[PDB]
Parts: structure tokens; sequence; C-alpha cells
């Protein structure tokens, strides 16, 4: 009997070494802990949730103090468009003399690596100028990450937990967050910005020295108390102004022009301080809106039980729904992670196209990865979306509490949607593989002009519909006499239709028949993705195969080879299954996005638009002509700055190829191979002595897909990260 | 300094820091948590 | 290995379209086809196919379309041999393409 | 520009007067079919100190001095729907009189 | 832990019952947890202490006598060759500590050589090893003190008393370069007793221990 | 039975009266708990006290003709340092705060050093308590008044009072929310 998995005590009696990895991997599962109620779990879920908090808060001051120790951040404020952001300095001591002479890139002494995760726009965006401020910002995010340390250690201490009954307290959580995180926070956002960000980037330095003494704006409040709020928007920054100076400016801290900066191809700060402010304003009326110990108010189970539609349009509608979600602590951790996934895609579809970091846009590669990052994070966590909504499902899932309400009823036809999302997939599948398979045979036979070139017209027809006149769709907002245009036609539209008629920026970017094409691929592999992880979320609890799924908990391995074979039968292989089908669909956004933006950058778009119909084309101009300053990061001729990531596309391949070492072969060879090893231990001269206190055992099999899906995940992200930066960085 | 009072760390503090979370910080998380499985109650 | 063999080298294959080994172009990416579709067969196991096959049989239920025969999984040595020779047919295939369009177009 | 004071003060006496006189019968009807006798009630039950954070206020229910049922919580609400509304406004004569028009044409 | 504290108001750790003399109850992180561990700590802590009082009153003579810097005096000229003086430094001392060892292994005491206990004179008592261990503490953070203003005053601990003593105002540690240093250190040493307590107080009941990698006290723990 | 809070009605439950200058002041009930209701009672007379001799010092300053101002009193040319006080500042301070809180443990009041009721002059009443309470809250209301007139006014209290007494109508709310922050910036 051992004492590693304190929380397991059947854990503790494995003898073998199933047991240290089986409490690596049951670490967080508290739900299947021994010995613990509710009110434990929750006080438990508040503690490790202020210890993220304090994660992220001492991993963003870390940031900020490598920045301002090893960066550039004076030199980049001084000229964006030429020097190089600068993350952190390279102490490497296997480096060779060549290898310190290539990494002093950005005007720096020593080795250093270039930074591309847009801190650099962002913070010379908000103001921050010398190394002296990041410094400040450093020291105070690491005290505040002390503090939540110290704050989730007081809700561990008697007379401090709080109860059950206070974390299942929905309308005052919904109205305080709603209230102040989200609309008093905003509100010291826009405050923030129209005090620091809006006078600095007009060349008034505004510190804590002199804010108290410097007004930001020349009215100074007058508008606010009385009704005369244009005259915040007065006199917005002119077309010939900088970023850093005063040179054509003009004094308006809130203002609507839209479009971009003329100089930094960004969203203007007034543009995003009224955005903030008007966030902050219906936040703050939103987060006034449900029950609390007040007579006013709005209650949930009520909103719930209320909305039922008559003649039984949805059965009993949300009836009973309200003590499903809060009950059910895995119903709101797939609701959270499914909104936190959709708006990370929101955010990456946003910040290329609108970039608000000064100087962002003329950082190809800091985009790119931007935008690669943060899908691959929304695709990752819409499949633990997924998965966390099946083990509600299976877990604490009670049919009588909600009969015949919307759960209900969706658990009862979910063959019918499941066969659906089946033929949609199918559908997608057949036809996009079939034209994809037509165009590219068609080119291969010297004439290409018989591919099939379906235009996208319903997109086309939408980007007209904002103004775009390339298509020649006289619709509204392109019109003169529509009233959509007439409606803000000197509010916004004339920086918006001058920003989205240039075709230079990222803003609703032409679209030919390839864009197409790669769009439908988009929508299979979103498809797919969507009909396993639903497949396997409503069969999570149950199936014809095998009707006692919930019995067997959300993550075993199978039910043996009898009723013709039940391998990968349960949701968490589902879930397994669907991340390599994420993996892939992400992986084609972000080779669509890749390509087009490069052939933008380089200005060949008539390449791109010619070249992504067949895919033929594709793999040559993208997987192949891009990747040739990649893998010359070390010749045996020599070495240049690219050595690292032509490393680190090796590396992430040789971790791929070890996550196929783990999925094909399967646990029962390698047990009898472990035997053959324990003999040849046991059975040998000056090394029986040594002796295992834990007995070797082979990889469970649910432990054999963990490992192999996440030797695979972090193998493709590395190679695909390392080719992609290469590719942007290689050029510019 | 001129405003170093948030305090500049020494540009010789890598040759220091760098092996000491490299080298020596894995060896102590190796010996804990080798102590820590082999623990019979 | 990888820079001066199979990017040095390929550069035939990808460009041999509007020429005559142009289907050995297509071949390849037939065979990278057949190979990545492989590995379907290779992670997944039976009783997810199953229950699918399940959805299926409802819904071809629904409107009566149910063969007679009933719609099974392949099994899962089935599975494992529908996999491995899925992949070495795409694999032998994808080194087939490459190596008789390099050695044409060039040798 | 309009008058801010005169604006403002008109706005939270019709507001104010609205829902005194108007919509407090149909207040209190949505609350006794939402909290009402036989409907969910009591948010809470339990008898710790972060169960009594739950329980309703002690100055919500003191039977307010004025004729009907409007108290000072009522009273705060309809004046920030009158706040909010002329500061609106006020806002769209702001935007009016600086030579935008924000209309259709 | 001695009714007198590290800080007022502390209580003693579970090992630190105060049957040792010297104890305050100044363990925060808890290193020795062990009776043998306890004991060679603290016969180490009376070694260094020892060498701290006798190299601070050295320090002392030859500030006063007008000898040049100590930190500089590694680099003076000396008769016999630093090779052969390290050669017979080390070739003594293999006897010296030695002999200490296994008198402390056979006695436990403190001795010089053969003679164990090497007291003479005779004033062994209870007391004396009190003092003795405050005058090495002190002599060790005298060290510590003039290790610290030989690197950044420059001066020898005469001359940093004269300039303490002809403005102290500015002539102090937190106007230097290290100064600020200095004062949020001391203002977390400051902080320090109240989170001590702060723990205490919400932690009623709990053993709240230390964990830590040199000690074992988390085996009690799960 | 107590003179109470706002108009007339409002009755408290965990406040039954006994606690001094107990009014009723809980709309939201934050300290139901009687270990946290103790602890902010003591809490409270912390932040009236330091609010007393906050204020009063402010007022004295002001009085007794120094030339910097109160909110300005940080950077100026002293015989001590900025630098200088902080580790001194901090630790007798948190010497004396520690020795009450370890007080504080066993006795559940105030106290200076070990000897806990602190009275030379005694005197010790239950009026006692409830003005010092009460003069501590108006205390609390007198400082905030006092930042933000450093704040908005940018002048000295008893200067801003003398503002008020000399031009009653003209130095109200709204001139000096509205005409001056413009021109009190550079004034
Ligand atoms: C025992 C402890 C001990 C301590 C604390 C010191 C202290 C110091 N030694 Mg001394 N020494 C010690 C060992 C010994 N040293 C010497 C003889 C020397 C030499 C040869 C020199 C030092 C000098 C120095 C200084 C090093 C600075 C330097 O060279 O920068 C570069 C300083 C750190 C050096 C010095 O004075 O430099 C300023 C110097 O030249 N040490 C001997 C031989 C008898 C030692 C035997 O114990
Ligand atoms: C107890 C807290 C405390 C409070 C409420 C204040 C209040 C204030 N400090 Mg003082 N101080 C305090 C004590 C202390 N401060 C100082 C020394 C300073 C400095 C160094 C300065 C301030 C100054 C300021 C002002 C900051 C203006 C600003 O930009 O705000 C945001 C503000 C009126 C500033 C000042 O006087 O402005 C001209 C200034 O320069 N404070 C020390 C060091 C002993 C303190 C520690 O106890
Ligand atoms: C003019 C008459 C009228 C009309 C048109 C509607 C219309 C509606 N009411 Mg209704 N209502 C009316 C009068 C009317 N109301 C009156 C007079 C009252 C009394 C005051 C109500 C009270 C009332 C209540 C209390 C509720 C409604 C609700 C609804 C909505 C859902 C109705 C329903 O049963 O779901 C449609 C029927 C179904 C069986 C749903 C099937 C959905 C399928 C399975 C999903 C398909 C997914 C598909 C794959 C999506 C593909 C998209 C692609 C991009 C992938 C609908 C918009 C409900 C609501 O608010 O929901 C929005 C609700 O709770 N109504
Ligand atoms: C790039 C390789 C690849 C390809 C092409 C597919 C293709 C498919 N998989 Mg996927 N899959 C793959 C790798 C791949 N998989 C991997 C590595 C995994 C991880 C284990 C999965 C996991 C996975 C799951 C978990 C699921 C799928 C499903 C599907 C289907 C989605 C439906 C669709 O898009 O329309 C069809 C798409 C096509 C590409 C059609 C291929 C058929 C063409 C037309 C050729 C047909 C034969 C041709 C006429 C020649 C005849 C002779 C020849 C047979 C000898 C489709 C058959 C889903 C499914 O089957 O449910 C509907 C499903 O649930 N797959
Ligand atoms: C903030 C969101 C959130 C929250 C609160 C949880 C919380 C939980 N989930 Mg969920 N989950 C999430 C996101 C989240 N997860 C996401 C994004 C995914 C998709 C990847 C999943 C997928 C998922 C599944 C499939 C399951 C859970 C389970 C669990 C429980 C325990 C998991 C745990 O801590 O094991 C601790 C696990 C580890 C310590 C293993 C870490 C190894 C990681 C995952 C692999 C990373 C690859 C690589 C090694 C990284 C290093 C790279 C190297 C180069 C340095 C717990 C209720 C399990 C459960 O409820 O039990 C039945 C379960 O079956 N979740
Ligand atoms: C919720 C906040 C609130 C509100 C709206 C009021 C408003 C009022 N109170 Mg209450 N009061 C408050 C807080 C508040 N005070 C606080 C914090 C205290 C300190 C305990 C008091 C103590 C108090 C007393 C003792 C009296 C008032 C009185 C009054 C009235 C002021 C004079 C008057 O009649 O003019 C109109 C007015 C109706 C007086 C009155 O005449 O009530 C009608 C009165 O006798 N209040
Ligand atoms: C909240 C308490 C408090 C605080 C923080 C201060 C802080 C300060 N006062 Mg003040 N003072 C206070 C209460 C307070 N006083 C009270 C109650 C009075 C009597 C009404 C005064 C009367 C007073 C005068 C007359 C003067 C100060 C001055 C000062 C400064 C230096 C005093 C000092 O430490 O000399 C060292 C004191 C030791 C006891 C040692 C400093 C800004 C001086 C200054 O520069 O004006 C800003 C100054 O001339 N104060
Ligand atoms: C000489 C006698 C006198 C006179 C005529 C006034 C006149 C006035 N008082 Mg003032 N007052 C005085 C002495 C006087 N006060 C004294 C000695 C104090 C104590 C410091 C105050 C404290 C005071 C407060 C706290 C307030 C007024 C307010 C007001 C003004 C309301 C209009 C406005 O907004 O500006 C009004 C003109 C009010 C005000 O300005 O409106 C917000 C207000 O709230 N008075
Ligand atoms: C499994 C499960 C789960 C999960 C789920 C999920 C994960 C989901 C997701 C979902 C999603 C992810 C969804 C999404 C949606 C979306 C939408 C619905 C949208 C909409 C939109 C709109 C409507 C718009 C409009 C507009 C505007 C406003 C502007 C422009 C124009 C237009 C008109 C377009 C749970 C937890 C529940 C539990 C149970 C089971
Ligand atoms: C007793 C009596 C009377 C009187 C009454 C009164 C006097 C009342 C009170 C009061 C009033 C008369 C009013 C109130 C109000 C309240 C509130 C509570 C408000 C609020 C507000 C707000 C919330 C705002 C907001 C905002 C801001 C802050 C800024 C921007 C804009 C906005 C709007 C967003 C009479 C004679 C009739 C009759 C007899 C009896
Ligand atoms: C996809 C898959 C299935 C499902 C596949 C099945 C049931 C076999 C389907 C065979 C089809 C029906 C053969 C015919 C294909 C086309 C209909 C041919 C078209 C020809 C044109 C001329 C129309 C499994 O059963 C399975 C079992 C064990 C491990 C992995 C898997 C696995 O990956």
């Amino acid at each position: 009997t051992k004492l590693f998995p304190k929380f397991s005590q059947g854990l503790a009696q494995d003898p073998s070494t199933r047991r240290i990895w089986y409490g690596l991997a049951t670490a967080h599962d508290f739900e299947s802990h021994d010995g613990m109620t509710e009110e434990n779990l929750y006080q438990k879920i508040f503690a490790s949730h202020f210890g993220q908090l304090a994660i992220i808060f001492l991993w963003t001051s870390g940031n900020l103090f490598h920045v301002a120790w090893q960066g550039n951040f004076e030199q980049w404020v001084t000229d964006p468009i030429h020097v190089r952001p600068i993350a952190h300095a390279i102490w490497d001591p296997h480096f060779g003399q060549p290898a310190v002479e290539a990494f002093t890139r950005g005007g720096a002494s020593g080795p250093v690596n270039i930074a591309t995760s847009g801190v650099y726009q962002w913070w010379y965006t908000i103001g921050l100028r010398s190394n002296q401020e990041l410094y400040v910002s450093s020291v105070f995010l690491a005290l505040v990450s002390a503090v939540f340390l110290f704050a989730g250690w007081l809700h561990l201490q008697p007379n401090f937990q709080p109860s059950l009954s206070w974390f299942k307290d929905a309308e005052s959580r919904l109205n305080h967050h709603l209230a102040g995180l989200f609309g008093v926070s905003s509100l010291a956002w826009t405050g923030h910005l129209v005090h620091v960000a809006i006078p600095e980037s007009r060349g008034q330095h505004v510190g804590w020295d002199n804010f108290l003494s410097v007004l930001p704006h020349p009215q100074g409040l007058t508008p606010f108390w009385s009704g005369n709020w244009a005259a915040y928007a007065q006199n917005p920054d002119t077309a010939s102004h900088a970023f850093g100076t005063a040179d054509g400016s003009g004094t308006a801290i809130l203002t609507f022009l839209g479009g971009f900066h003329p100089q930094t191809q960004s969203l203007w700060l007034s543009d995003m301080a009224h955005h903030h402010l008007a966030i902050a304003v219906l936040f703050i009326v939103a987060g006034h809106m449900y029950r609390t110990n007040f007579g006013i108010g709005h209650r949930l189970e009520a909103i719930l039980e209320a909305h039922t539609p008559p003649a039984g349009g949805l059965g009993a509608g949300h009836k009973g729904l309200f003590h499903t979600v809060n009950n059910s602590l895995h119903f709101q951790l797939g609701l959270a992670l499914a909104s936190v996934g959709t708006i990370t895609s929101l955010v990456a579809q946003h910040m290329y196209s609108l970039p608000p970091y000064a100087y962002l846009a003329v950082d190809f590669t800091t985009q790119a990865s931007l935008y690669t990052h943060h899908q691959y994070i929304a695709g990752f966590i819409m499949c633990g979306a997924f998965a966390h909504g099946a083990i509600f499902f299976i877990r604490d899932y009670d049919p009588e509490q909600n009969k015949g309400n919307v759960l209900a009823r969706v658990l009862d036809h979910k063959e019918a949607i499941i066969s659906h999302l089946s033929w949609v997939s199918l559908f997608l599948g057949f036809h996009t593989l079939g034209l994809y398979v037509h165009n590219d045979v068609v080119q291969a036979f010297g004439t290409p002009e018989k591919q099939i070139l379906i235009e996208p017209v319903f997109a086309q027809w939408i980007q007209a519909a904002q103004g775009k006149s390339l298509y020649g769709f006289d619709l509204l907002l392109a019109s003169s006499s529509s009233p959509a245009y007439s409606a803000g036609q000197s509010l916004w539209l004339p920086g918006w239709l001058e920003a989205i008629n240039n075709n230079q920026n990222s803003l609703f970017l032409t679209i030919g028949p390839g864009d197409f094409l790669v769009h439908h691929a988009i929508a299979l592999g979103l498809h797919t993705t969507t009909l396993i992880l639903v497949k396997g979320a409503l069969d999570a609890r149950g199936s014809k195969l095998m009707p006692d799924k919930k019995d067997f908990g959300y993550s075993f391995p199978c039910d043996g080879p009898g009723r013709g074979g039940t391998c990968d039968i349960s949701a968490y292989d589902a879930f397994y299954l669907a991340v390599f089908w994420m993996l892939n669909t992400i992986g084609w956004v972000t080779f669509y996005w890749h390509w087009k933006h490069l052939t933008l950058w380089q200005g060949n778009v008539s390449q791109f638009d010619e070249s992504s119909t067949y895919l033929m084309g594709w793999l040559r101009d993208y997987l192949w002509l891009n990747s040739s300053q990649l893998i010359n990061g070390y010749n045996p001729f020599g070495m240049n700055s690219l050595s690292v990531w032509a490393w680190t596309f090796l590396f992430g391949h040789l971790v791929y190829a070890t996550g196929f070492m783990f999925l094909i072969s399967w646990r029962g060879y390698w047990q009898e191979l472990i035997e053959t090893l324990v003999w040849a231990h046991e059975k040998t001269p000056l090394a029986n002595l040594v002796y295992w206190k834990d007995k070797p055992v082979a990889l469970s099999i649910v432990q054999a897909r963990l490992v192999g899906l996440a030797h695979f995940s972090v193998g493709y992200i590395f190679t695909y990260a390392a080719f992609l930066i290469a590719s942007t960085a290689g050029r510019f | 300094a001129t405003e170093g009072y948030p305090f500049v760390p020494p540009d010789w503090a890598p040759a220091l820091f760098v092996p000491l979370t490299g080298l020596v910080l894995p060896a102590v998380g190796m010996a804990w948590a080798f102590t820590y499985i082999q623990k019979e109650r | 290995w990888l820079r001066d063999f199979l990017w040095a080298q390929s550069s035939q294959v990808i460009q041999s379209y509007g020429s005559a080994l142009s289907a050995y172009g297509l071949m390849f990416l037939g065979a990278h086809f057949v190979w990545a579709f492989s590995l379907m067969f290779l992670f997944s196991g039976r009783g997810y196919w199953q229950e699918l096959i399940e959805s299926i049989v409802w819904a071809h239920n629904k409107l009566r379309v149910a063969p007679s025969i009933q719609p099974r999984a392949l099994s899962i040595t089935q599975g494992r041999a529908v996999g491995v020779a899925h992949y070495l047919l795409g694999g032998i295939a994808t080194t087939w393409s490459f190596f008789l369009a390099r050695i044409i177009a060039v040798g | 520009l309009i008058a801010a004071p005169v604006a403002i003060g008109g706005s939270t006496a019709a507001l104010l007067a609205l829902g005194r006189f108007v919509f407090l019968p149909y207040q209190r009807r949505r609350t006794d079919m939402e909290v009402g006798p036989g409907r969910l009630g009591p948010k809470t039950t339990g008898d710790t100190f972060f169960d009594r954070l739950q329980k309703p206020a002690s100055f919500v229910e003191t039977k307010s001095k004025d004729p009907s049922g409007f108290g000072l919580i009522d009273v705060l609400g309809w004046g920030a729907l009158g706040h909010v509304f002329g500061y609106f406004l006020l806002a769209c004569s702001s935007l009016q009189d600086a030579g935008i028009e924000p209309f259709p044409r | 832990a001695g009714r007198e504290m590290w800080y007022p108001g502390a209580t003693p750790p579970p090992h630190l019952d105060g049957s040792m003399l010297g104890d305050y109850g100044f363990d925060p992180l808890r290193l020795g947890t062990n009776p043998d561990r306890l004991k060679w700590f603290r016969e180490a802590e009376l070694m260094n202490g020892r060498w701290a009082m006798a190299a601070v009153v050295g320090i002392l003579f030859t500030d006063l006598v007008g000898l040049p810097k100590w930190w500089e005096a590694g680099a003076q000229t000396y008769p016999i060759d630093n090779q052969t003086l390290l050669i017979i430094e080390i070739a003594v001392f293999s006897f010296l500590e030695s002999k200490r060892y296994e008198g402390y292994k056979k006695t436990g005491g403190t001795g010089f050589a053969f003679f164990f206990p090497f007291d003479p004179m005779g004033m062994r008592s209870q007391d004396k090893e009190l003092k003795e261990l405050k005058n090495g503490r002190l002599a060790m953070l005298a060290f510590l003190g003039f290790a610290s203003t030989a690197a950044v005053n420059g001066q020898g601990p005469i001359e940093s008393l004269q300039t303490h003593l002809a403005d102290p105002a500015h002539n102090n540690i937190f106007t230097s370069s290290v100064g600020k240093e200095s004062c949020v250190f001391v203002a977390v040493l400051s902080i320090l007793p109240m989170l001590i307590e702060a723990n205490k107080a919400l932690g009623k009941g709990q053993e709240s221990v230390p964990l830590f990698p040199w000690n074992e006290e988390w085996e009690k723990v799960a | 039975n107590r003179p109470l809070w706002l108009p007339d009605v409002i009755p408290p439950p965990h406040l039954n009266g006994t606690l001094p200058g107990d009014s009723g002041f809980d709309p939201l009930g934050l300290g139901l708990n009687e270990e946290r209701l103790k602890w902010y009672v003591e809490a409270e007379k912390m932040n009236g006290r330091w609010a007393m001799m906050a204020v009063t010092g402010i007022m004295g300053q002001e009085l007794l003709g120094v030339p910097v101002k109160w909110f300005e009193a940080g950077a100026a040319e002293y015989d001590l340092p900025v630098q200088a006080q902080v580790p001194i500042l901090f630790l007798v301070m948190g010497f004396l705060e520690t020795k009450r809180f370890q007080g504080f443990r066993e006795t559940g009041t105030s106290g200076f050093i070990n000897s806990y009721p602190f009275d030379p002059v005694g005197l010790n009443s239950p009026k006692h308590a409830v003005n010092e309470v009460k003069n501590g809250r108006l205390a609390m209301v007198a400082f905030v008044g006092f930042a933000v007139q450093a704040l908005v006014t940018r002048t000295q209290p008893i200067e801003g009072l003398q503002k008020h007494l000399a031009d009653p109508f003209g130095k109200n709310i709204t001139y000096y929310l509205t005409h001056t922050p413009e021109v009190i910036a550079g004034t």
C-alpha cells in the first residue's frame, strides 16, 4: 500500500507502474475521488480556479519582465516598421560559435529570440513606451498573482470556506460578474485608454506623476455631466498623423471614424475607446437584471419554466432545466468552454481583418502566429466542451428530473440528429473531394479551363452588401440611394468603405472559386467533428450495442471481443477520435489563411486564385515552395537563424511519429515484451540486485489512446508552428 | 540609475539561472517525486 | 536526408502537370489519400463505428429501406487488415510514383 | 442641445410617475408568478453565513410608507430608467446640433 | 522554544521544544527536524560562528592598527608562497578536523586536538554556551555586513562607522545602490510575522507544516 | 428603541442594539457571522481612528501654515529621505500590529502595547465608545471629502471651506465640476 494516490485508496493498492500514470491522470477528477462530498469538491474547484488565475498572472508578469529585460522595446518604439521584437535572450551552453552569431537579431548583443507574440504592438498601442513601465507592470502583475495565491489559500480555512449553496447562487453570480467583471472592468479599460493611450499616441506622455495634472479632453468632463457628448467627437486625428508625435493630430477621446489608421494600419484609439465605453455601459445595465436580495430582478428558474411553447412544440420546454444546469458542474463547464472556444474563433477571425494594435498588420509573421495559435486553442476548447457535455450526459444526467423537456426530447431522437450529421458530412466530403480530384486531374491533363470553378456568389453578395464595390453588385451599403448607406453616411461610412475597398489590408479579401472550395472543406471538417462529438455525447450513457454504458464510467477501454467487438465504444474514445478531425480542420483553416495571406503579402494574389483550386497546386505552392527557407536552417554549407525552426520542424515530425507508435500498436503485445524484459532483468548477474518497487506494466488502452493523441497533437502543433513562422520570417 | 528601481537583473544572470532550472531544479524534482512514489503508508 | 532527397527531388512530380508524367503526380496524390485514409481504420475501434452504423440503420428504418442483411461494422481483425492494407498500398504507390517520375523526368 | 437639468428632471419624473401610477399594478404580478406563494419562492434554505447572503435584504420588505408598493429599490430603478432616457435624449441632441445626421436621408 | 522568541507572540515548531539552548522559535523552512540533524546543525552553527568571531575580531584589529584592506590582502606580498602555504594548511587541517570529528563522534564536544573538551581554565557552564552562541550569531551577521560594505561601499568597517557618524541620514544602506532592495527586503521581513500569525489564526487546529524537499514533514501530511 | 437609520422602520436581524454606535445600517447583510462581526467592529474602529488622525493632521498642517500641501507632501526635501522611512516605518508598525494581533487573539479589544485597556486616564464609558464610533465615521466621511477636494478642486480643505464661505453660489458642485476642470489644470 502506497500513499502517492492519496485521493484514490484503490489506486494506491495497485502494485504496478499503472498506479503512477493513473494517479497523474486522475489528479483533478474530484468527482471520482474517494470519500469526497459536493461542498468540498466545489471548494477545491474554487481554489483550483484561483491557482490558474495566479499562474496566468505570473506568466504574463514574466512576459513583461523578459521583454523589459532582454527585449528591444525602446528601439521598437523608435522604429516599429524596421526593428524586430525580441522575446527573450538565448543562453544555451550547447550552442556553437556560429549559433551565437546567428541569433543576435534585432540589433542586440547576445543571442536573442524574435518575438512574434504581438505584445510589442499591443503595448505600444496602449501607451507603454519604456522598459521601466514594463518592469512596473511585471512587478504589479507578480503582486496580484501573489494576492490571488493568498486568496486561494484564504478560501480553504474554516470560517472562510464558502458553502455549497453559495456556489449554486446563480442569479447573483451572473449579476455581479456581468456588472463588474465585464462592465466596470471595461469602464476602467476605456478610462485608461482615454487617459493614457490617447495622449501617448499624440506625443503627450501620461504617467503616474502627471495624469492628475493633465486633462484628457480640453473641455474637461463638462460634456459628461451635461448632454453635449459630441464635443468629445469634435477634432479627431487626421489622416496625416503619426502614432508617436502630434503631427497633424486632434483633441478627441471618443470618436467613431471606423476603418483603419492610414499610418499604423490599425483601428483608431478613439474608436476602441467609445467601443469599450459603450460595452461597459451596456454590460453594467445588463448586470442589473437577475434577482438578488432586493425585491427586483429576474429568476432563472422562472424564465426557464415559463419559456415552454404552446401546442407541445418542445414538449415541456425548458422545464426542470435550472436544477439540471446548476447541479451538474459538467453542464456549466461545457457551456463555458463552448462559448469560450466560439469567442476565441471570433477573436481569431476578427484580429487579422481588423487589427487593433499599431503596426500589427505590417508584422506578417506575428499575425500568422496569433491567428494560428488562437484558432488551435479554440478548436481544442470546443473539443473539450463537447467532451465535458458527454461527461454531463453520462455522469450527472437525471432523466426523471427533466422529463419531456428539450434535453430528454433531444436524447429521444438522438439517432435522427446523428444520422443527419452523418449525411451532411458524407455529402460535403463526397462532393468536395470529387470536385477537388476532378479539378486536379483536369489540371494534370494540361487543360486547366475544364475545372469546375463555382463562383462564391453568396459571400461576394454579402461583401457587396457590406460596401465592397469590386464585384459590382449594387446592393445596399454600396449604392448611394440605399437607406443603409444614408444611415451612418457621416458617422463611419467614409472610413469603413475606404478600408474595405482597399485590397492591401486584410479586411474582407477578394475570394475566388478556390476560396469557396477550401471554405467547403472547412465546413466539412466542422461538420464531421460536430458529428462525431455529438454522437459520442448522445451515446455516452446508452447505445444499442451497449445499453449500460453509463455504469462503466466516462473513460473505460472497451467491453471485450464479444458482441462483434466493442473497441473505442466509450465517449472518451469518441473525443479521442474527434481530436484528429479537429486538428485536421484547424490545419485546413490555417493552411487557407497562411497561403492566402502569403500570396497577398508577396503580391501574387493571382497565384493563390489560380492555384488553390487543385490539390497539387496547393501542395506544390504551399508545402513545397514555402518550405525552401525552412529546411535550409542548417545546411552542410552553413547555418542561419532558421536553424531552430528546421530543428523544431523535424522535432514535430518525430513526436508525431511517436504518436503513431503509440496509436497503431495496442497493449497486449507490449505486455508480453515487458514480461520478457522482466525475465531478462530478474535472471542476469550484477543487475538482479537492483529490483523495481513498481511492477513494469504496459500502458493501458485508454492511457495508450491518451498518450498517442498527446504525442500526435504536440508534434502536429510544433511542426506546423515551425513551418509557419519559418515561411513567414524567411522573406518578411 | 534613472528609475532602475524596478530592479534590472544583471547581464550575467542567465549564466547562473539557466543551469539552475535546467540541471538542479529537475534533479530536485526527480528526487522529490521518486521519494513520493516509493512511500509505503 | 529530407531536404536533399525528398525535397531536392520530387520537384518533377509536382511540376509534372501538363506533361507525360502527370499521371505520376495523380498516382502520387491518390497514394497520399489512400495512405492517409488508412489511419481511420488503424487508430479507431469497432464500438464507435458499430454505434454509427446503428444510427444509420435507424435512419434507413425510418423510411423502410432497411436491408435484409443487417449492417455490421468491420471486425477488429478485419479493421486492422483493412488499415494495414490501405497503409501499405498508399505508401508503396507513393514511393512508386515519386521514384518513377523522378527517374524518368531526369534520368 | 436641450437643457440638461430640465431634460433629466422631466425624464426621471415621467419614469417615476409611470412606475408608480401605471406599471406598479403590472409589477409584482410578475413576482407573484416568479417568486410567489406556490412558485419557486426562497432562493436558498441553509443557515450558514454564506447562505444568509442569498437571503433577502432587511430594507426591502418594510412596507414602505408610500400608499402604493413603491419602495426605495423601485424608486432607484425607475430613477435609473429616467436618467438613462434623459441622457439618451441629451446624447441625441448633442449628435444633432453638431451638424452630424445619424438618420437615413 | 524559549519564552523570548524570534518575533513576539510566535508559536514554537513541534520539534523545537526548547530543550537545546539558544532556542528562539526561528525555524521558518524547518531545515533540521531530526535530533541528530538538529545537533549536527548546532555544531555546524557553532563552528561557523566561532570562525566568524575570530575573523571579525581580526578585522577590527587589522583596521585599528592600519593594515590595508582585507579583500585586497590576498594579492599583497607575503612570505612563503601561497601554494605550499595552502598545502600545509590542508596538511594540518586534515588532522585538526579529523580529531574534531572523532571527538564529536565519541563525546559530542567542540574540543581541540587531543583535548576533548579543551577547557583548561574550566568555565564550563550553560550560560557560557548561550553567550557564545549569541556573540557568534552576531559575528556571523557582522561578517556578512563587512562583506557587503567591502563590496558596494569599498571601505572598511571603521570607515563605514565614520560615514554613519558623519551623516547618518544619507550615508546608510538604504540610500546606496542596494538601497531599495534592502527596503523591499526589510518590508517583506516586517510583513512576515503577520502572515505567520494569519496562518496560525486561520489554521486553528491544522498542522500547517511547511512541506519542503529538505525535510520529511510532508510524510504526515498525506 | 434605537435612534435607527434613515427615516424609520428598518429592523436589523443581526444588530440587536448592544453594539456601540448601532443603528441597523446593513442594507446588504455583510456582518451575519459573529466572529466576522467583532472583527469588522474592530476594523471599523481602526479605519475610523486612522481617519481621525489623518484629518486632524491635515487641518493642523494647514492651520499652522506649513508650505507644502498634504497631497504633495511626499516629494519635498526633508531631513530624512523617502528611502529611509520605509525600512523602520514598516518595521516599527509591523512590530506594533503583530503585538496587537497576538493580544487580540485572546482579549478582543484594542490596545497599544501589553496594557490592553490602555487607560492611563480611565473614563472608559459606553457613551465614549459610541462617541468614538460616530465621530470616527464622521472622520471617514471627512477624509473622503478631503481626498475628493484634492482630486477635483485641487486645493486645500480649509481653503475650499473659505471659498464656500466667500462665494457660496459660485463655488458649489456645479462650478467645480464643469467650469473648473479645464482651468484648474494650470490655474
Ligand atoms: C405568430 C405566432 C407565433 C409564432 C410564429 C411563434 C414562434 C415561436 N415561438 Mg411562440 N408564442 C406565441 C406565438 C407565436 N410563436 C404566443 C401567442 C405565445 C403565448 C404568449 C407564445 C409562447 C411561446 C413560448 C413560451 C415559447 C415560444 C417559442 C417559440 C419559438 C419556437 C417554437 C417551437 O415550438 O419550436 C420549433 C419547433 C420544434 C420542434 C423545434 C425543432 C428544431 C429542429 C429540430 C432543429 C434543427 C437544427 C438544424 C440542424 C439547424 C441547421 C442550421 C445550419 C446553420 C446548420 C418560435 C420562434 C419558444 C422560444 O422562445 O424559443 C425560441 C418558447 O419557449 N412561444
Ligand atoms: C485524409 C484521410 C482521411 C479521409 C479521406 C477520411 C474520410 C472519411 N472519414 Mg475519417 N479519419 C481519418 C482520416 C481520413 N478520413 C483519421 C486519420 C481519423 C482518426 C482515426 C479519422 C476518423 C474518422 C471518424 C471518427 C469518422 C470519420 C468519418 C469519415 C467520413 C467523413 C464523411 C465525408 O467527409 O464524406 C466522405 C469523404 C470522403 C473523402 C469519401 C471517400 C470515398 C471516395 C469517394 C472514394 C470511394 C471509392 C472510389 C469510388 C474508388 C472505388 C474503388 C476502391 C474502393 C478500391 C469519410 C469517409 C466519419 C464517418 O465515416 O461518418 C460519416 C466518422 O465518424 N473519420
Ligand atoms: C478549463 C476547462 C477545463 C476544465 C475545468 C477541465 C476539467 C476536467 N476535465 Mg476536461 N478538457 C478540457 C478542459 C477542461 N477540463 C479540454 C480543453 C479538453 C480537450 C483536450 C478536455 C478533455 C477532457 C476529457 C476527455 C476528460 C476530461 C476530464 C476532466 C477532469 C479531470 C482532468 C484532469 O485534470 O486530469 C489531469 C490530466 C493530466 C495531468 C494529464 C495532462 C496531459 C495533457 C492533457 C496532455 C498534453 C500533451 C503534452 C504532454 C503537453 C506537454 C508538451 C511537452 C512538449 C512539454 C476535470 C473534471 C476527464 C474526466 O472527467 O474524467 C472522467 C476526462 O475523461 N476533460
Ligand atoms: C455535448 C453537450 C453540450 C455541449 C454542447 C456544445 C459544445 C455546443 C456548442 C454550440 C455552439 C458552438 C453553438 C454556436 C451557435 C452560434 C449561433 C447561434 C450564432 C448566431 C449568430 C447570429 C444570429 C448572427 C446574426 C447576425 C448579426 C448579429 C450581425 C451580422 C448579420 C447576422 C444576421 C448574420 C452541453 C454542454 C450543452 C451539455 C449537453 C451535451
Ligand atoms: C418623497 C415624495 C416625493 C419625492 C420623490 C423623490 C424626490 C424621489 C427621489 C429621487 C429622484 C427624484 C430620482 C432618483 C434617481 C435614482 C437613481 C438611482 C438614479 C440613477 C442614475 C443612473 C444609474 C445614471 C447612470 C448614468 C451615468 C452614471 C452616466 C452616463 C449615463 C447613465 C444614464 C448611463 C414626491 C414629491 C414625488 C411625492 C411625495 C413623496
Ligand atoms: C471506417 C471504419 C469502419 C466502417 C467501415 C465499414 C463498415 C466498411 C464499409 C465498406 C464499404 C461499404 C465498401 C464499398 C465502398 C463504396 C460503396 C464503393 C463505391 C464504388 C463506386 C463505383 C460507387 C469499421 O467498421 C471499422 C472497424 C474496425 C476498425 C476501424 C473501422 C473503421 O475505421
